[PDB]
């Protein structure tokens, strides 16, 4: 498989707000499989923030972010697109989008790729 | 002093009863018989156990 | 052939559902090539297809 990843979004914002990052795919893969987010605090470990299957159908969100972040797909450019607000101190941190390609999913330790650094700080 | 011949059949039936045992063995698979193994599973990745 | 979104994930060895039993059913042995690619641009219209 040839799967490259396209981030968009990120930068300062003030806490309690809401910001803009997609994630767009292209190249080929194997079959249609899951995509989603993956968080990086600096000096900590990398953890998975959710994970949204292809066609739309079933959500997986962490509980650490449950009710406060939302995923969602576009119709027609083929592209992942999330929402966010009530935005924290500790929500500063890189973001990456991983395409996982496998129908259905079992856990997120397994991760195919990896896309570049999106750095957010929210800070006053 | 009819040990010998006491052996002789007495080492014959136990291996025999062992090897019939062996065949209960999950051998590492997750299921012992073929029912499980076959219709619960896609035959492509049950083609391996 | 032009198929609905997800049905894509029947066509394949051991698939069931509609698609894979009324129009279009694979052996298990098969051997070969899918392709797939959306087509929402030309196949499908505001005026109805």
């Amino acid at each position: 498989s040839a799967v490259q990843l396209q981030a968009s979004g990120g930068g300062f914002v003030q806490p309690g707000g809401s910001l803009r990052l997609s994630c767009a795919a292209s190249g080929w893969a194997e079959t249609f499989g899951h995509m989603g987010w993956f968080r990086q605090a600096p000096g900590k470990e990398r953890e998975f923030v959710s994970a949204i299957d292809w066609w739309d159908t079933v959500h997986y969100y962490a509980d650490s972010v449950k009710g406060r972040f939302t995923i969602s797909r576009d119709n027609s450019k083929n592209t992942v697109y999330l929402q966010m607000n009530s935005l924290r101190a500790e929500d500063t941190a890189t973001y990456y989008c991983a395409y996982w390609d496998m129908d259905y999913l079992q856990n997120s330790i397994p991760v195919d790729y990896w896309g570049q650094g999106t750095q957010v700080t929210v800070s006053s | 002093a009819l040990g010998k011949l006491q052996d002789v059949v007495n080492h014959n039936a136990q291996a025999l009863n062992t090897l019939v045992k062996q065949l209960s063995s999950k051998f590492g698979a997750i299921s012992s018989v073929l029912n499980d193994i076959f219709s619960r599973l896609d035959p492509p990745e049950a083609e391996v156990q | 052939f032009v198929i609905r979104g997800d049905e894509v994930r029947q066509i394949a060895p051991g698939q069931t559902g509609n698609i894979a039993d009324y129009n279009y059913k694979l052996p298990d042995d098969f051997t070969g090539c899918v392709i797939a690619w959306n087509s929402n641009k030309l196949d499908s219209k505001v005026s109805g297809n």
